[PDB]
């Protein structure tokens, strides 16, 4: 989706819309719904999130919490163009991206778009938190100069 | 949770951190083991790195505990048989 | 037919018209593409052909070209540039005989321009043509220089001729760096029509050429007096000094109401004339999409301030008050076409009827008794519009599985749901349903309903053609029989179809009544044969695809408002994703009370050198200052003398200019209606390279009681305490682009 | 996440049961590469 | 039409006795700034005291 | 001992907007009460705007009606700008009928006994034929803020407009110095509002102060069935009435119906009132049926 | 008479020792109920069924009353005076007909109703077995444990219901 | 908060409609209107037996009256003062 600013963010987290969050995290929500006992078969859970009842948003805030995502601007040239954030849910339809991080992506806000990817397995969540987190990329790998310079 | 700096201060490789924390989170999630630090309804990944930061888990202690809790199971089987 | 149909069907130059704007039509038709058969290709060549040669001056526009992989290959032709007899480009000039600039135009080609010597467009001359300097800037053989007074041979015609019509609607073009003017012209092509398009306060006067000389407005053919205005049709009664002797003649303009464009916009036409109103030949009657009174209104003009506001406009972002979305002023209207065909497969044909398995009351409540959704049913994302079931297949016949398939004269039986559904995400309101039937297939009850409906509409329309033209013909008979055997009382005692056998000798008048009888009997037999042909056109089938029964087309009409993530932009290259839709209270207001609508970012100005937007902002604030003073002098119910005084002072105001209007020939009723049209602001033309200088903007900001520097001190909405170092406010004319965010997400 | 069909059905069962774990397998498009190279006169294999 | 959301202070997370951090939730949209600004100007500008 | 603000002068200089005046104020309170009351008045004031329109011969809002030179969409915008006061109702339905060449002004609405149009010169549309007439029903209701159509219609003939329930337009305060009352360093708060006629200005400033003082009120000055019947807060007689039928747990009372208990004279008239007081909490005597004792949560471990 | 009528009735899957003509009448009433569900006149859908030919018809009701509600099935005694008072208070006297309406769901619902009718065809057999041997003394096997009800299954497709009370 | 609160304590239908307005044809209204009735409240003031004792109403008019009374808004056998109920009050 299209990116936008959101300057209230801390630089390890990015804004991610509720509609994209409920679509990307359908199996985690299914697993959470089946754990509580609200439903029985898988079909029931797919009808629940197809209807989007009042109880799946708490399920969604309980699958987001410590689960990083890989934001990626479309011409990725160096390794600082894939960085992992923690989602903060957004009423809206636009990815809110912390401004300092923009100087790494070469991302202005003149109509840009970014892709989100979900680390599924557990080793991938740990690689997103321990190697690819946006707090971990504060120096450019080409030299010693900081890449989270205020723009 | 924001930074993982001391979890690399105690395991210097920064790649062995991922193996030790993945082994620890797989023991806590599916195997049903209790966390050694009291949580705040964190997910098992952050509880793994939070145990790494206390120092009470690395690869040495995990091999010690897997050998002792495999010898305990086989000892229970042998004392049940004979 | 295969050769000409393959060329017009799929060539590299027979391309799909970018139609979401009158500007985009009229600048896609004027395009000089270098690609295609016989020319070069994008991924091979090159360097020199992507560069502006010194002889594009006045033939091909230098600044309107698409950036990206093909710059300089998709050149756009300029304003005055014709095409020669052979196929080259030629442009007008003015033959400067030895002392005097003669006002004859004279077309030069590209090689005749090189031998002669051409004066630049804006060279100062004193009322006769004598060049007031003794060194004048000219160009001899592709090379600019400084020549003497009377060795010149040609002068340019007007100063707008280097640019195209895409980039001559940009006010203050001479102040923008050429990259930002390029991006501004391209995004002005990419606009979208809003719900109620307003006007440009700061235009170039080129709006009427782009609006009238395109084909979105309903230009009057013969002038006269309006007789009947309606949202559907407009009837002009033709004046007698413009009128044919036969074919009595009052014209009917059938407007084009809500229908689908190519870019899923809403090409509407609204009538803008009153009733009883005179219209002249060559004049607008019905505004089109993004037009207003015959002008060209792409986006809307809003109150802008240049200040950093708490980071929410960091790189290029835009921050918009809720006062903008409450006024429903960017709320654009989109129309999607959803098709559903009834193909012909094995186990039998398909079913469009509403006897559908696996569904209940909650789905089928929004369908009629024959599957097709109603006209007007406001649906959601994922309902059923057309119910369609195909041969599921007996396969395994159970007790009840093979049972009754025998009891019903309808072998289908259970079927496989393949009903058309609204694609997941879009709302709408079904405005129009078409049903086409391949001939031979049984028409169901709703196809017969649409056939009766269109029979009734075409019957009423041709009968009203006969009635309206017969009314004009009888008005002609009354106009002829004013003299020469007039009957003042005897005229309306008899039925009206016999107005010919009254007392009148063999003159031009009985000849004219015989000619009108010829016209009337022609209309009678023509109405008979045309109603028979129109019943034939409605009643017949249509040739269609191989093996299709019927095609159902449904038009959803979404209304997309505005949200964080849309793209807005001005007319100079100042792009931006709107980032936060603030409340009304948080906006920086001034010491009068009014909140500003949009807070831009100042830091985009010194790097991206588009300094023209700040002059456009100051002149827009001057225009709105004059509009506020008219609103103050009219809201107090003042007589027309003071309005005449102030409007005359606001229309003189300058150097030697071209306008020179006077309100002493408007006669006290037009001045009130002109002030009724000026009260939301006064429109100002600023031509491209001969625009309004700084001192004229200052003198117009002095006519209103605004501050001279253009900067008002502004308070804050949150803290309620003043911003230091007073900030720039004004009006900028901003466009919504159709790169929305609920089409990319 | 992309290619291996038995891998992704094992993944979907493992995600809806709470066990974050992947059974890797092979990309099926690599088997398509083997069939396209093998459909020439070339004999590509997988040793051991 | 008059009954808004009415808050109560959910926690007073305090450091040592002359310093505190007092939160408030939930407030109606736009009222966080007006109560923060009102309490800020009253405390910072006009309080009774001795020095 | 702070001086308290009292309203002194309400200069109704035009019909829409007025200039209320607060005096006296100690220094600093001018900007505080000014920004505070401005932000409350612009934020949330009770307005009386329009919600639904049903034109008679119109299916959807994108159609056109025969004999009116504006579309149905433009009629909806012109009705969205309608400035109307209601007095003693939540919502109200206004009726419009008009026939003949000329405008359909806002004074052509058949007014009820409490609805009051405040600007009767407001044009809606223009009828343009001798027999071509509109006949619509308008729905006007109270509200607060901006409630669009996308958030909140059952037949196909209703038309939903957006709802801008907001009476004020422009609130501007101008603090200034105060004269005698024999003390300097006092201030006057002069608030020029801009109403659309639906709200009295002193009523607006009174509702704004009530809302703000309501906001500062935050910091200004089954286990019943498992428990025994005797453990209830009521007297021993209320427990003994149920216990006479050999009942020791309230789960046994929930296992039996209240009609079955009323068919036995072991319970008294005051015991029935005590049973009603116990059942008011809805924890017992709710007409349930158990297996014998145990629910699934009541499991043996 | 598309002769398909006499080949879907005799399935005979789960239907035998039960009333054949009554099941035919019940399926006829279900089809007329569906026909009255897509109708407007809120009255009673009476199907009239023939045994000798097999073919049937659909009649509407008029439902003699002393009231005005259900107005397409509303009659009274003063309106019965035109019938010379021959109607009495309360009757369901039919005085109208209907014809036909086709759809794949029309037969689908009919088949679904026929499936339930045939199954009623699997419930009436156990609705007489209990009273087939007076007050027996009939062994049962609990198949499903419902809420305050124990369902049991016997031989020859039999179903029993044990009340917890 | 105490200071700011102390600085604010000086502030804080079928019968009423005509017979011709009915959805039925003009003959059904004219049958009642022949007895000088203009409002359906006058029709509700008189009994149906009293209307059936007058031949001004027809056989089809009786069916139309039954169709109108099926909604139970009119001809329910009521008695008014003359015209006005209490909700129908003069203001």
């Amino acid at each position: 989706s299209v990116i936008t600013v959101g300057p209230y963010l801390r630089l390890h987290q990015c804004g991610l819309p509720k509609k994209m969050a409920l679509e990307l995290f359908k199996p985690f929500i299914y697993g959470k719904l089946e754990l509580r006992g609200l439903a029985t078969t898988i079909k029931a859970a797919k009808k629940m999130v197809e209807r989007e009842e009042a109880v799946v948003w708490d399920i969604l805030d309980e699958v987001i919490r410590e689960h990083p995502v890989l934001l990626n601007r479309a011409p990725t040239l160096h390794r600082l163009g894939i960085q992992a954030f923690e989602p903060v849910l957004i009423e809206g339809k636009a990815i809110q991206l912390h401004p300092l991080v923009c100087a790494a992506y070469n991302a202005d806000f003149d109509g840009d778009q970014m892709a989100v990817h979900v680390p599924l397995t557990l080793e991938a969540q740990l690689e997103a938190r321990a190697l690819m987190m946006s707090t971990n990329n504060i120096l450019s790998p080409a030299n010693g100069e900081p890449i989270i310079v205020p723009s | 949770r924001v930074t993982v700096q001391d979890a690399v201060e105690k395991i210097g490789n920064r790649f062995d951190l991922v193996l030790v924390a993945a082994r620890r989170a797989r023991q806590m999630q599916v195997g049903g083991k209790d966390p050694l630090v009291p949580e705040e309804n964190d997910k098992t990944t952050v509880i793994a790195l939070r145990e790494i930061e206390e120092g009470l888990i690395n690869n040495q202690i995990l091999d010690v505990r897997e050998r002792q809790e495999q010898q305990e199971q086989e000892a229970a089987e042998l004392q049940a048989v004979t | 037919s295969a050769a000409v149909k393959e060329f017009f069907g799929s060539s590299q130059l027979s391309q799909f018209m970018d139609q979401n704007n009158p500007l985009s039509e009229i600048t896609h038709k004027r395009r000089i593409s270098a690609l295609g058969p016989g020319g070069l290709t994008r991924e091979r060549a090159g360097f020199e052909v992507r560069d502006v040669h010194p002889t594009h001056y006045g033939r091909v526009c230098p600044i309107e070209t698409p950036e990206g992989p093909n710059i300089g290959l998709i050149n756009s032709l300029s304003v005055y540039a014709q095409t020669n007899e052979y196929g080259f480009l030629e442009t007008p000039y003015r033959k400067v005989t030895d002392g005097v600039v003669t006002d004859e135009i004279h077309y030069l080609s590209a090689i005749e321009e090189g031998n002669y010597v051409i004066a630049q467009a804006n060279s100062n001359l004193d009322e006769e043509g004598h060049f007031v300097e003794d060194l004048v800037t000219c160009r001899s053989k592709g090379e600019s220089s400084l020549f003497s007074r009377d060795q010149v041979d040609y002068m340019d015609v007007s100063t707008q001729q280097v640019v195209s019509v895409g980039a001559s609607l940009i006010p203050f073009l001479e102040h923008d760096d050429a990259n930002r003017a390029l991006m501004g012209a391209n995004m002005q092509r990419q606009a979208v029509p809003t719900l109620r398009a307003d006007k440009p306060l700061v235009g170039t006067g080129m709006e009427r050429a782009v609006a009238v000389d395109s084909g979105v407005t309903a230009v009057a053919k013969r002038g006269g007096v309006v007789q009947y205005v309606d949202a559907s049709r407009i009837v002009i009664k033709v004046n007698e000094d413009e009128m044919y002797p036969g074919e009595a003649g009052i014209d009917i303009y059938n407007l084009t109401k809500y229908t689908r464009s190519n870019q899923n916009t809403c090409i509407n036409q609204m009538p803008c004339v009153s009733l009883g109103e005179p219209v002249e030949r060559g004049d607008v009657l019905a505004d089109g999409p993004s037009t207003d009174l015959g002008e060209l209104a792409l986006g809307q003009n809003m109150r802008v301030a240049f200040m950093p506001w708490n980071g929410y406009n960091f790189e290029d972002s835009i921050l918009v008050s809720e006062r903008v979305v409450q006024e429903d002023r960017f709320t654009t209207i989109h129309i999607q076409e959803l098709a559903c065909v009834s193909r012909d497969t094995k186990l039998g044909p398909e079913e469009i009827t509403a006897d559908i398995p696996n569904v209940g009351e909650a789905a089928l409540s929004k369908l009629d008794e024959s599957g097709i959704v109603y006209i007007g049913a406001e649906v959601t994302g994922g309902d059923i519009l057309v119910g369609k079931v195909t041969p599921k297949g007996e396969t395994q016949l159970t007790p009840e599985e093979k049972l009754l398939r025998a009891i019903f004269g309808e072998k289908a039986s259970d079927v496989k749901d393949s009903s058309l559904r609204v694609p997941n995400g879009v709302s709408g309101t079904v405005i129009d349903v078409q049903v086409f039937t391949r001939d031979g297939v049984e028409k169901d009850k709703r196809a017969l309903e649409i056939e009766e409906m269109q029979l009734k509409q075409a019957k009423k329309d041709l009968s009203e053609e006969l009635q309206i033209l017969e009314a004009g013909l009888f008005s002609r008979i009354r106009a002829v029989l004013v003299a020469g055997g007039v009957e003042a009382e005897k005229l309306d005692k008899l039925p009206r179809d016999r107005w010919l056998e009254l007392g009148l000798t063999d003159e031009e008048k009985q000849n004219q009544l015989e000619q009108l009888a010829e016209q009337y009997d022609e209309l009678k037999h023509e109405f008979e044969k045309k109603l028979e042909a129109k019943r034939r056109k409605i009643t017949q089938g249509d040739d269609l695809a191989p093996g299709v029964l019927k095609i159902v087309k449904v038009y959803l009409a979404v209304k997309r408002r505005i949200q964080p993530g849309d793209k807005m932009a001005g007319r100079h290259g100042n792009k931006g994703v709107i980032s936060k839709i603030n409340p009304i209270e948080d906006m920086p207001y001034d010491e009068n009370g009014t909140p500003v609508d949009i807070v831009l970012n100042p830091l985009g100005v010194p790097s991206r050198m588009n300094i023209g937007q700040i002059l456009e902002t100051h002149l827009g604030m001057a225009a709105k200052g004059i509009g506020d003073k008219i609103n103050a002098m009219l809201k107090q119910q003042q007589e027309v003398a003071k309005l005449r005084e102030f409007i005359q002072r606001a229309y003189d105001l300058g150097a030697d200019v071209r306008q020179k209007v006077d309100l002493s020939t408007f006669s006290d009723e037009e001045v009130m209606r002109l002030a009724e049209n000026l009260r939301k602001g006064m429109p100002i033309a600023t031509p491209v390279f001969d625009g309004a200088k700084e001192a004229e903007i200052k003198e117009l900001l002095k006519l209103g009681d605004l501050p001279t520097s253009g900067q008002i001190r502004l308070y804050d909405g949150r803290t309620g305490e003043q911003f230091e170092r007073p900030v720039t406010v004004g009006y900028m004319y901003m466009l919504k682009l159709n790169h929305l965010v609920d089409d990319k997400m | 996440k992309s290619d291996d069909v038995n891998g992704r059905t094992k993944m979907y069962k493992n995600i809806v049961d709470g066990n974050h774990q992947m059974e890797p397998g092979m990309p099926e498009s690599f088997n398509v590469l083997l069939k396209e190279i093998r459909s020439l006169g070339i004999n590509i294999e997988l040793e051991d | 039409v008059t009954e808004f959301l009415k808050p109560r202070l959910v926690d007073i997370e305090q450091v040592s006795s002359t310093h505190a951090k007092v939160t408030l939730e939930p407030l109606e949209r736009g009222f966080g700034h007006t109560l923060g600004n009102a309490l800020r100007r009253i405390l910072l500008s006009s309080m009774p005291g001795c020095a | 001992e702070f001086l308290k603000p009292r309203l002194v002068d309400i200069e109704q200089v035009s019909s829409t907007h007025a200039k209320v005046t607060l005096e006296p104020l100690e220094r600093g309170f001018g900007h505080t009460l000014g920004n505070a009351l401005r932000r409350i008045l612009l934020s949330s004031m009770p307005g009386c705007a329009v919600t639904e329109v049903e034109i008679d011969g119109v299916l959807h809002e994108y159609s056109t009606k025969e004999g009116v030179q504006e579309d149905i969409l433009e009629i909806l915008l012109n009705l969205k700008g309608l400035a109307v006061r209601v007095q003693g109702k939540d919502e109200v339905i206004l009726t419009l009928n008009k026939s003949g060449i000329g405008p359909v002004t806002a004074a052509d609405i058949t007014h009820d006994g409490d609805v009051e149009i405040v600007k009767p010169q407001h044009v809606i549309c223009h009828l343009t034929d001798e027999n071509a007439s509109i006949s619509m029903r308008i729905k006007v209701q109270r509200g607060r803020g901006y409630v669009p159509a996308s958030t909140r219609e059952r037949p196909i003939g209703r038309l939903l407009v957006d709802a801008c329930y907001s009476p004020v337009e422009r609130i501007a305060y101008n603090v200034e110095a105060a004269r005698v009352e024999q003390r300097t360093d006092l201030d006057k708060l002069v608030i020029e509002m801009e109403t659309n006629g639906t709200i009295d200005p002193e009523e607006a400033i009174r509702r704004a102060a009530t809302i703000l003082a309501e906001q500062l009120e935050a910091f200004v000055d089954d286990p019943i069935l498992l428990r025994p019947v005797d453990d209830l807060e009521l007297t021993v007689r209320s427990a003994n009435c149920l216990k006479a039928e050999a009942i020791h747990y309230i789960g046994d009372l929930v296992q039996r119906t209240e009609v079955e208990l009323l068919k036995t004279p072991n319970l008294g008239k005051k015991s029935l009132t005590e049973i009603k007081d116990v059942l008011a909490s809805r924890g017992l005597s709710l007409g349930m049926r158990l297996e014998n004792w145990p629910p699934a949560s009541i499991a043996d471990e | 008479m598309n002769k398909e009528i006499l080949a879907v009735v005799e399935a005979v899957s789960n239907e035998k020792a039960l009333p054949r003509e009554k099941i035919f009448e019940a399926l006829e009433s279900a089809l007329a109920t569906a026909t009255k569900k897509k109708y407007e006149q809120e009255i009673d859908v009476r199907v009239q069924i023939d045994r000798k030919s097999g073919d049937f018809d659909t009649f509407r009701r008029w439902l003699v009353v002393d009231e005005v509600t259900q107005p397409t099935k509303e009659i009274t005694l003063e309106a019965a005076r035109y019938e010379d008072e021959s109607l009495n208070l309360g009757d369901y006297v039919e005085d109208q007909i209907e014809s036909v309406t086709f759809d794949r769901i029309t037969t689908q619902t009919a088949k679904q109703v026929i499936v339930q009718k045939v199954r009623e065809a699997e419930r009436a057999m156990v609705v007489d077995q209990f009273r087939e041997h007076e007050g027996e003394i009939i062994t049962g096997v609990v198949k499903k444990v419902n809420r305050d009800n124990i369902s049991l299954d016997l031989g020859n497709n039999a179903e029993a219901v044990i009340l917890r009370e």
